[PDB]
């Protein structure tokens, strides 16, 4: 299976992978804030009357 | 039938798009690819401004008119009864000019000529381009472009300059009217100067270029010579053009009161404010 | 008392007909080289017919 | 990267980029010294509550319009 | 007045002709272009001069003889230039394994 | 005159530069959206 | 055999097709007013127009501008054609009307019309080559000859300047063929 | 990876930069220009204040 | 299928598509943003049913 | 049927076909796209019996 | 100059190429039809 | 001009360039649709 | 850093920098000159709490 | 400090240096001539407390 | 032309001038943003 | 023609008269902003 | 051509003169103005 990576460049696989797993994240992050309320009800917790 | 030095001339080559496909000629005419378009263009364009003037109120020619549509249409084609008819007249004049100066830059290179003369044209491509395209889509509808018509389109310029209350005082117009004017008086100077050199009095030996330089020189003082004449031809005509596109196109997008009130600018400079 | 013809129409047909014998003028000059035309038709004139080929008398020596 | 020093003559590129950074801080500083909250040498000593905030709504009277009624 | 080789870009400074004792690279590089160039035209200037002493117009002789001095005296300015530039050249550690002239 | 060691070396530049540039401004446009969402 | 082109086919208005090369027999953009008269062109006081500037000692460059003679020639196909050498002025109009190019890889001094010549960085600095677009370095071989080296007949100037304008099309194949 | 084969890299870095050059400055004008983003007279509105454009009418 | 780049350069071809890609995607996005129910800038942010919507035909 | 391509060489007209198509789907779109009945960036969810009819 | 074996392979893929085309369209159409009709 | 071989190497790229656009731009109008329908 | 006066003329840099200050100074003194706040030559003897001050925020 | 006269043309700054004190010199009489408080030739007569002042502050 | 020696030297200066410059414009931000803050 | 000993004492002078200026200009901002304070 | 290090010299100290001079006429003008009309 390891053949899939000859011919390859490691430092272009690091960047694609590192780079997609930022975007990912970052819009899975996001969304999730969006769908949890957090941290809306975090900063209604601290927040002044 | 054909100059009677012309045939050594007319080899293949030097298009740009097609090759030998349409290489020939028709006549004195150059074809070509471009000479295809041209003729697809120039006809649909034709015959639909001869459909503009049947369904409009006479066919005297002078008062034919071919009308854009309202402003409310916005970037939008109108219905072709309503003004969308010019719009699809105006997109067949851009490709029949667009093909001509591409066909002249295919001429040019099957004579092994420099490019200057579609370049030229570009010029006045460019005015057309502005005046149509260009300020219409700055002001949002294609309504603000010139009818085609005659003495319609006269009545357009009018009322634009009236827009701006005294459009003399527009500062990119009167540069445009000075490159007009300075043009026509050097090319009186240039047909004067080799007519009167190549066609002296009876009797006289044909003139030479130092006789032409010496004249000039009493006119302005100083010698422009035979390419210096020919770059300021160019130049001034070609300026004229450039400069009446910019006049128009800042009138309205860029400067929307009269033209007189834009001199305070100078009234208030700090050294005498 | 002619309603119609007044003299700024009058000057314009003026006009018109020197513009275009100065047409017909111009356009004789322009055929003062290679004309006329080669056809497989044999030779070829155009209209107006061209103005004959001038010859050039040279400054006689400097 | 500093391979970029290879494609060019360096005394051009320093050129170049003093030409770059100059034109764009005189943008931005006409930019803000044309808007109304940045307008510093008039207003820049009014205190930040103080400072022009765009409206988020004119109002408007039903028989007002700022255009002419047109065809 | 801007300088024929740098034109332009003298208003921003860059003068590579200019008489330069240190090591550098661009005055390097402008002077074996220019001692080549220079070197062809004094070339030049002596097949004149022998062409028109041929002919034996001697108002001809004279310029093209005052041609080639003046033609040998550019040649000796960027040569002393080159000379300077390798006494430079051998000591700054940087600088080119190749002569400069 | 490019080698494909040339060719296949400023490959590697420009596939990381793009992607980190993408990075950058995808945090950018994450800023952009909790101060002001445009949907 | 000697007639230097055919028709393409029968057809009217048909391109011609040459039967040699045709930048030396000048068919198309290589060909020049065959009938033009073979005399050198003259100054309203009768002498030579175009001459050598190493013949006529009033001339000299203009103190702001390069000195031309010395540098190298670079062809359409990028090779060093040659150098110049010496420079041919009119003397009606002061201009340089052509370089005369020793070249590289042979015996001949070649004329060369200054309109095909371009300035690196149009001129703006460098100044130290010139560019010859229209032909390559192996075709400067052929660039016709004048009859002597201190003065050029009309026809001479008809012959030199059409053999650098049919390189622009005739140089490599591909300049004839469209861009697309 | 050949595509570097094709065009030089001199050309291609610069005409990249333009390209982005001109695309970011005309997102910024374009964005500038709106009501909704016209953030350095407005940037300090909350998103519930920042200007929204008109809805169907449903009449 | 691959002796089309045969026909042609594929580096022309290259340029040609790019650029009409380039130019459909400005006009494409220019047209959204010049519509009503489209101008995203300013009304992205209503919902699919307060979006605008052209008028219907009248009733008889 | 095959000998077109004798005459005309295949390659330069294909270009030219492309270049025909192009403009004449941009031509008929944009005829539609400002049409009442077929404006569809502003009246696409209609519905057939909603949609404009240009009686008068 | 292309030989008539070129000419004819060149033939069956201009052929098939635009009938594809067409029926592509013509699906394209019906789509077009089916949400609202011209007649 | 191009060998068969670097011109089947070439078209490969060519046909998966073309499938990713098609494949970004088919997820970005399901994006649209999701947020304003057009039909 | 001092190599850098080999990568250029000092002569000719030190022209180019004096003439960009010469500019400068004189864009930033009219400026000044023609807003309110900062019309020194009418009302420079006024204090800084006397002396104009832009528009505020304040509306209905 | 003399120097610097080794690396310019002393008769070439002399001529720039002095253009430029004369413009200089007069761009700054005529705009004082132009304002109100300066406009010496009408009103130079006037004492200190007399002649004109820009507006102020409103401070209502 | 350019050696590494050189373009390794001459990325030095590049970097202290523009952190430099960075340094400053930064403080010059969040100068600015204390006194009249854009968001 | 120009030594590394002429380019170092040109810096030092152009360095020197660059800060005294600087220095000059800050004192006019400091009886500038005695007067009539911009902030 | 060129200029003498000692044409350098001799020529620096009327400058500075010169220089000194017109400062000094140009404060005397300054003063008579600021006494007669102070502008700030
Ligand atoms: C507004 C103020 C300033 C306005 C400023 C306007 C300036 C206009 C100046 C240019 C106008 C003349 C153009 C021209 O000369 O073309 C060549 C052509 C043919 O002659 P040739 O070139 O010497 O010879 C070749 C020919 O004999 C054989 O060639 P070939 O066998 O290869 O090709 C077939 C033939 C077939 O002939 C034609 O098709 C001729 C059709 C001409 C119709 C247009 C006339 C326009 C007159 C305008 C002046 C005025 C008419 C009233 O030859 C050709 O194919 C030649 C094609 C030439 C195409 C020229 C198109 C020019 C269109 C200009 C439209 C201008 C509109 C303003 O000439 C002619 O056919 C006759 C022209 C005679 C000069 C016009 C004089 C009119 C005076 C008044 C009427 C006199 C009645 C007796
Ligand atoms: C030459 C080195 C390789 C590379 C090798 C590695 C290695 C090895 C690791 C990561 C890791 C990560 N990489 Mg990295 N990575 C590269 C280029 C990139 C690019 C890009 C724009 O090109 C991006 C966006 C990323 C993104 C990421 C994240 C997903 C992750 C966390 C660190 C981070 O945010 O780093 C942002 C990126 C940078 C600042 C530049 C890249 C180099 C720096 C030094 C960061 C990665 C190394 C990290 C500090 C090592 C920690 C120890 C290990 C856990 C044993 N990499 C280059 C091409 N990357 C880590 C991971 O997988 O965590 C889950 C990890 O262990
Ligand atoms: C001559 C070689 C050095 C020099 C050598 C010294 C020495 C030695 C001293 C100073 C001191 C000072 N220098 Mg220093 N200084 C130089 C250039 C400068 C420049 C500049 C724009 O280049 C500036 C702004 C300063 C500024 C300053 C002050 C911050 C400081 C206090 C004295 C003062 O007010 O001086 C006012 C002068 C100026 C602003 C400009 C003119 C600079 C003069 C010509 C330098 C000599 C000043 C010195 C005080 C003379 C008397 C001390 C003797 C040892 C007896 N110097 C030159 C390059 N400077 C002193 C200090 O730090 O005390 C705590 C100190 O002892
Ligand atoms: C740039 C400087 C000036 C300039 C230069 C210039 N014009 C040029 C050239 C150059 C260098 C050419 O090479 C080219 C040429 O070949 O000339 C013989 C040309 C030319 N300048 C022309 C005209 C022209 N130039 C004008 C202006 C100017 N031309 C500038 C002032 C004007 C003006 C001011 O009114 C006119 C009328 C043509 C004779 C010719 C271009 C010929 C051409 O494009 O031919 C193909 C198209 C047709 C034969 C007809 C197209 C018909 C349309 C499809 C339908 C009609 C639509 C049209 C918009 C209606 C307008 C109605 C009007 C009443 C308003
Ligand atoms: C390079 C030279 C080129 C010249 C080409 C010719 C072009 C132009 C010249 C035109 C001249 C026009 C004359 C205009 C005055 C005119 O028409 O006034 C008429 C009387 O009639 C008249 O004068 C009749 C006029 C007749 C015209 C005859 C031919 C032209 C004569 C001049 C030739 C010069 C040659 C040198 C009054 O008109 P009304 O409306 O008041 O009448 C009714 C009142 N209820
Ligand atoms: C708002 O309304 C409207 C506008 C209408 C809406 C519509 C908008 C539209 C249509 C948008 C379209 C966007 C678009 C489409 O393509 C956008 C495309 C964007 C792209 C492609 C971005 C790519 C960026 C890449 C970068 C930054 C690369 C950086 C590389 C670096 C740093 C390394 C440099 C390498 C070196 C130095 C080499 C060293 C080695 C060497 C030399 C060696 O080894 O030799
Ligand atoms: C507003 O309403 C208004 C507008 C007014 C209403 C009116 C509208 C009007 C009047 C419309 C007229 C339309 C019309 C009329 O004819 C339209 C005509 C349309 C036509 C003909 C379309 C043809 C398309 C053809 C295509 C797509 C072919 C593709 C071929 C391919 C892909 C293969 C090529 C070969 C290769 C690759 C070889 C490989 C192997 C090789 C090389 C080897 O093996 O060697
Ligand atoms: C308002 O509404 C209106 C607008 C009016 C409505 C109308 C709309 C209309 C009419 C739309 C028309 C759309 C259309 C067609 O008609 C659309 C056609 C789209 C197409 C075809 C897109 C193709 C995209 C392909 C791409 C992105 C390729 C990317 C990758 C490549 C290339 C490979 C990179 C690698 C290389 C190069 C190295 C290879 C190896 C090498 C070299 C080696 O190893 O040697
Ligand atoms: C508001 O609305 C709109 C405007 C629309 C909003 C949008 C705005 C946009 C889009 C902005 C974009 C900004 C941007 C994007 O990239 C901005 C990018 C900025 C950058 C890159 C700045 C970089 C600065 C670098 C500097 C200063 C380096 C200086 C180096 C020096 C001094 C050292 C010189 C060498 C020396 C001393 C010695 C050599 C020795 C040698 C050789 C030896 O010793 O041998
Ligand atoms: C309205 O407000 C808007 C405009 C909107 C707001 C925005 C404003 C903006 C963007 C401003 C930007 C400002 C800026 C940015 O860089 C400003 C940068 C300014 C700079 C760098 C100034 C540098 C000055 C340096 C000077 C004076 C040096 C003098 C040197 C002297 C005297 C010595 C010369 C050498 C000698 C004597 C030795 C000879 C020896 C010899 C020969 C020998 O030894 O032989
Ligand atoms: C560390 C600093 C060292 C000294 C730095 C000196 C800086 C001098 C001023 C730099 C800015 C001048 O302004 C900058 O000039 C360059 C000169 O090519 C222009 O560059 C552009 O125009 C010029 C002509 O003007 C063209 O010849 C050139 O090919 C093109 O790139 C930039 O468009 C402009 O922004
Ligand atoms: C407003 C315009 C500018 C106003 C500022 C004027 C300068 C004010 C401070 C001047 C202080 C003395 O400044 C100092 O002069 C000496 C020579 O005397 C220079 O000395 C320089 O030349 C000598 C040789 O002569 C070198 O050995 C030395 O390495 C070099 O720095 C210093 O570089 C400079 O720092």
């Amino acid at each position: 299976m390891h053949r899939i990576w000859m011919g390859t460049d490691p430092h272009i696989i690091m960047s694609a992978l590192g780079s997609f797993l930022v975007g990912a994240v970052l819009v899975m992050h996001i969304w999730a804030y969006g769908q949890f309320n957090w941290p809306a009800t975090l900063k209604a917790k601290y927040a002044t009357p | 039938a054909m100059l009677s030095f012309e045939k050594k001339y007319r080899v293949r080559g030097g298009t740009l798009i097609g090759g030998d496909l349409f290489d020939f000629w028709f006549g004195p005419f150059y074809v070509g690819f471009f000479g295809v378009t041209t003729i697809f263009f120039v006809t649909l364009g034709t015959l639909l401004c001869v459909w503009g003037a049947a369904m409009g109120p006479t066919w005297n020619l002078w008062q034919i008119n071919i009308a854009p549509p309202d402003l409310k249409y916005g970037l939008g084609l109108a219905p072709l009864r309503e003004g969308g008819l010019w719009q699809i007249i105006t997109l067949c004049a851009l490709g029949a000019f667009g093909s001509w100066a591409l066909r002249q830059a295919e001429i040019a290179r099957k004579l092994g000529m420099g490019m200057h003369i579609p370049w030229a044209y570009g010029g006045a491509i460019l005015a057309y381009t502005t005046l149509v395209v260009i300020r219409p889509f700055l002001l949002g509808a294609w309504g603000h472009g010139f009818p085609y018509g005659i003495f319609s389109h006269l009545d357009w310029v009018s009322n634009v300059g009236y827009q701006y209350l005294h459009f003399h005082y527009n500062p990119a117009h009167m540069i445009a009217v000075t490159f007009f004017f300075t043009n026509c008086l050097a090319l009186a100077m240039h047909g004067s100067l080799i007519l009167s050199v190549t066609n002296p009095p009876k009797g006289t030996p044909t003139g030479t270029s130092e006789q032409e330089n010496v004249f000039f020189r009493d006119l302005l003082g100083y010698s422009i010579g035979a390419i210096g004449i020919h770059r300021l031809g160019l130049f001034l005509a070609v300026g004229a053009a450039v400069w009446s596109a910019i006049c128009i196109v800042i009138s309205g997008p860029f400067w929307t009161q009269g033209w007189p009130e834009w001199w305070n600018w100078w009234l208030n400079l700090p050294i005498w404010k | 008392m002619m309603e119609y013809i007044d003299g700024a129409q009058i000057a314009l047909y003026a006009f018109w007909l020197f513009f275009f014998g100065l047409i017909i003028y111009l356009r004789r000059e322009d055929k003062r080289e290679g004309y006329p035309l080669e056809s497989p038709q044999g030779p070829r004139d155009g209209w107006p017919k061209g103005a004959p080929k001038k010859t050039y008398v040279h400054r006689d020596h400097g | 990267m500093h391979r970029i020093w290879l494609m060019y003559d360096p005394r051009r590129v320093m050129v170049a980029l003093v030409g770059f950074l100059a034109v764009l801080a005189l943008v931005i500083h006409f930019v803000l010294l044309s808007s109304q909250r940045y307008s510093w040498i008039e207003n820049g000593t009014l205190g930040a509550d103080q400072a022009p905030v765009g409206a988020s709504a004119p109002a408007a009277a039903a028989e007002m319009s700022p255009l002419p009624p047109g065809r | 007045s801007v300088p024929v080789n740098d034109g332009i870009w003298a208003w921003y400074g860059i003068d590579d002709d200019r008489p330069m004792a240190a090591w550098s690279r661009f005055h390097a590089t402008r002077c074996v272009e220019q001692l080549a160039i220079n070197r062809a035209r004094v070339g030049a200037a002596e097949w004149a001069l022998a062409d028109v002493q041929a002919r034996g117009i001697v108002p001809c002789i004279a310029k093209a003889a005052a041609h080639l001095a003046r033609a040998r005296a550019e040649l000796a300015d960027w040569e002393a230039q080159g000379h300077r530039l390798e006494a430079a050249r051998k000591v700054t550690p940087g600088a080119w394994t190749t002569p400069v002239i | 005159g490019m080698t494909e060691e040339e060719a296949r070396r400023f490959h590697g530049y420009m596939v990381t530069g793009t992607l980190g540039y993408v990075v950058v401004a995808s945090v950018a446009h994450f800023l952009a959206w909790s101060w002001r969402p445009w949907f | 055999s000697d007639v230097k082109f055919v028709p393409a086919d029968n057809y009217n208005g048909s391109p011609i097709i040459p039967t040699g090369n045709p930048m030396i027999d000048g068919v198309g953009p290589a060909s020049w007013a065959e009938d033009r008269r073979d005399e050198p062109d003259l100054t309203y006081h009768g002498s030579h127009k175009i001459v050598p500037m190493r013949l006529d000692p009033t001339f000299s460059i203009a103190k702001g501008d390069p000195d031309p003679r010395g540098l190298p020639v670079i062809a359409a196909d990028k090779q060093v054609a040659g150098t110049v050498v010496e420079l041919w002025v009119n003397r009606s109009e002061p201009q340089v009307s052509y370089y005369e190019v020793q070249l590289a890889s042979g015996e001949r001094r070649v004329l060369l019309p200054t309109g095909y010549v371009q300035w690196p960085n149009f001129g703006l600095w460098g100044n130290d080559k010139l560019l010859v677009k229209s032909i390559t370095a192996a075709q400067f071989a052929n660039v016709p000859a004048t009859k002597r080296d201190d003065q050029i007949t009309l026809l001479e100037e008809d012959k030199i300047c059409a053999y650098y304008a049919g390189g622009h099309m005739y140089a490599f194949a591909e300049r004839s063929q469209p861009i697309i």
